[PDB]
């Protein structure tokens, strides 16, 4: 997902403006739907939900608008027990040897002949939580085994949370609704109102152990890769209470990032660290947020906002309809000239010219040089050393950049990738001058829409997942709800479109409709005075009791 | 009773709800929401309830991928009748409210749907619901963050053997 908010110091109007993007599967339980809610007098709310959920999950208000995107913080721990090395069956906390419990469940299961078996299966479980194998990491063996504690399993405050912030009038209401109730379980918030404030919250349900116990409690070797894995045999590595949090072991309100500013906040996924390189957010748990490198969407949004000149709606809503591929900003110059090093060298000569014709954009009329690029760089991520600036934690903004080419390792490993990316794309079934729009597409009945994007792991921050299906990629998530919120005098003015359109039912009117318009990249007024929806000539009405 | 809303529809099927209480909003949310995505809801509330093998087999999977059986396994384990009795106790009155007036909503468009936006109409998964199958889907949500992620590895965790 991505999300800008603008503030006074920075905004065409002097008042806020928010660009929301989350990027989320276009099918199942979490594919978002637009409705507008309004109980005359205390309610009047528009954006997205998810299904099942009579609240609105991302949205705007007369004065407010805000938005969500995945954050890095932990929202459960794994914990490694030490088995009684009698019993495989117990574990020992603080030496005493405790019994598992065994809650077993029982499922019908339709069988080849039609008629229902009943399944029954064990679900072990520790005072953590239950045990999770995972074949050759996380194994449950003679010594040792995982149990996992999720912190949201408690969270009953979920559905009243977004209830609430439907409810908030402007930015700091938002903050003090968010902060009370931390009942928001795995996303950032970012927000702006009419006043011109921009806010950034990681606040979510996140485990809470005290500092002086993160050393002693952690798994080391599990923890060097992010999984946020605790030491099961030591009681002392149980969640710390703190009476200021509003579930018993999450982390109080007043120990996670929140940023409030005037000119941006931005996230792309990444941690807290970066929202607004001018006010870094450090000293956080490793839990919570931590100093790691940016990924390419939060770089290419940061190289677009950073500096003085006023941001229009129109800016943000040409960061997502641009199709940028900026992971190519990094390694394309000095892969063409790795190319211009290599002429009528015949198993590059493809690749370098579609390479050197593309326009370095996910659009449909894009060419044949972006999915070169794709494998390309999906073989140089597995390579060691390769950049020539690697990662600099005082340049965070500017690197990784660029080939090592000086490296006579590196030219030559970086050319066998190229001619393997190369060759696996000759051999795919991919026509003469097809475009990436005749490649990925979203399948609607019968047809196909082409769909422009590509993967965020890419730089583009219009991102778009897609699977290969027969001939063609199939998109199964990426943008979704779409939403850019101004507040001239009138009344909020937003603009728009849900992706996927309104329902996944083919039969529907609704089925495609936004789809064909997200295509061609035209976004709609979403409508929300009564003025508003008055003058929509597609107006109907129905009032229903019992 | 005492559930009524004003529903407007702009373009491209956004439904406007006006109600004067949380029920009546919930009305009205349910029911244009099963009018576009009835099929959908239906799908994956099978799925949080653990019924997927019962209704599909063991040979299918859900729209997240998971096979049907240990995908039952984790939302029976998951959603057991004493989690969503303390959640549901937990609800504060409106959002109680909300719930009970989204089930209802969406039980009555079923019970007048005649297919012209419903493609699954005959299915006999195609059932009305309860607030417990709405708090499924919230739980089967919150752990999406969690536990949910672990999914298979829960049902796969099996205390060793005699081996070496
Ligand atoms: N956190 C979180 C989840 C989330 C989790 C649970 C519920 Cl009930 C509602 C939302 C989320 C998912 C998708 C989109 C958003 Cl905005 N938030």
């Amino acid at each position: 997902s991505n999300a800008i908010a603008v503030g006074s110091e920075r905004s065409a109007d002097g008042k806020g403006m928010l660009l929301a993007n989350p990027h989320f599967p276009w099918n199942g339980a979490m594919r978002f739907y637009q409705m507008h809610l309004t109980i005359p007098g205390r309610l009047d709310v528009m954006g997205a939900s998810l299904p099942g959920l009579p609240v609105v999950n991302i949205g705007f208000s007369r004065h407010l608008a805000w938005t969500h995107t995945v954050d890095t913080s932990s929202h459960f721990t794994l914990y490694r027990l030490a088995l009684d090395p009698k019993d495989p069956r117990r574990y020992l906390v603080d030496g005493r040897s405790l019994p598992l419990e065994e809650k077993s469940v029982a499922i019908e299961v339709r069988g080849a002949d039609g008629k229902l078996s009943r399944v029954e299966h064990k679900v072990y479980q520790s005072i953590y939580g239950p045990l999770v194998v995972w074949p050759g990491k996380l194994d449950w063996n003679r010594s040792e085994a995982y149990a996992l504690r999720d912190a949201n399993l408690e969270n009953t405050r979920v559905l009243q949370q977004w209830y609430s912030i439907n409810q908030a009038s402007d930015v700091a209401d938002l903050r003090r609704r968010v902060e009370a109730l931390q009942g928001i379980p795995w996303v950032n918030t970012l927000a702006a109102d009419e006043q011109g404030n921009a806010l950034y919250m990681n606040q979510s349900v996140v485990p809470y152990l005290k500092p002086e116990l993160i050393p002693a409690c952690a798994i080391p070797q599990l923890v060097a890769e992010g999984l946020p894995a605790l030491q099961g045999q030591d009681s002392r590595c149980a969640w710390s209470r703190d009476p200021a949090a509003a579930q018993a072991g999450i982390t109080p309100a007043a120990q996670l990032p929140v940023l409030l500013r005037r000119d941006f906040v931005q996230n792309s996924n990444d941690s807290a660290w970066l929202t607004n390189p001018a006010s870094p957010l450090q000293g956080f748990s490793p839990l919570v947020s931590q100093e790691k490198p940016i990924g390419p969407r939060a770089r290419y949004a940061l190289s677009r906002l950073q500096g003085k000149q006023p941001l229009e709606a129109k800016t943000l809503e040409e960061m997502v309809t641009a199709n940028h591929v900026f992971s190519a900003d990094q390694v394309l110059p000095d892969l063409l000239r790795l190319c211009r090093d290599n002429q009528g060298e015949k198993s590059l000569a493809r690749a370098c010219a579609a390479l050197a014709q593309w326009d370095r954009g996910a659009n449909l009329d894009s060419g044949s040089g972006f999915v070169y690029f794709q494998r390309f760089m999906q073989r140089f991520a597995e390579l060691d050393g390769a950049w020539k600036e690697p990662f600099d934690a005082q340049r965070p903004l500017d690197t990784p950049q660029g080939i090592a080419l000086d490296r006579p390792q590196v030219a030559t490993q970086v050319r066998q990738a190229l001619a393997d990316a190369a060759a696996e794309v000759e051999k795919s079934g991919i026509p003469d001058g097809a475009r990436w729009g005749d490649l990925q597409v979203s399948t609607r009945g019968q047809e196909r829409i082409a769909i422009p994007g590509g993967d965020g792991h890419f730089g583009v921050y219009n991102a778009i997942q897609s699977v290969r299906k027969g001939d063609h990629l199939e998109v199964v998530g990426g943008t979704s709800y779409i939403q850019l919120v101004t507040f001239p005098e009138e009344g909020p003015k937003a603009r728009g479109l849900l992706a996927f359109s309104q329902s996944s039912d083919p039969r529907s009117p609704h089925y495609r409709d936004q789809t064909e318009l997200f295509s061609r990249q035209q976004w709609q007024t979403l409508p929300f005075s009564d003025r508003q929806i008055d003058a929509d000539p597609q107006l109907q009405r129905l009032s229903i009791r019992e | 009773t005492g559930l009524a809303a004003d529903i407007r529809w702009t373009a491209y099927g956004v439904p406007h709800i006006r109600a004067k209480d949380e029920r009546g909003l919930g009305y009205g949310i349910g029911y244009a929401y099963a009018r576009d995505n009835a099929c959908l809801l239906a799908e994956e509330i099978v799925t949080a309830r653990g019924e997927r093998a019962r209704y599909f087999g063991s040979e299918g999977k859900s729209s997240a991928e998971l096979d049907n059986l240990p995908s039952d396994i984790f939302y029976a384990w998951l959603n057991q009748p004493e989690a969503l009795q303390a959640f549901w106790q937990a609800q504060t009155p409106a959002v109680r409210q909300l719930l009970e007036g989204y089930a209802a909503g969406f039980n009555r468009f079923l019970r007048e749907a005649d297919g012209k936006t419903t493609s699954c109409l005959g299915q006999p998964w195609l059932r009305a619901i309860a607030t417990d199958d709405l708090l499924r889907l919230t739980r089967r949500l919150l752990v999406e963050g969690g536990v949910g992620q672990f999914a298979d590895a829960l049902v796969a965790a099996a205390p060793p053997g005699a081996e070496k």
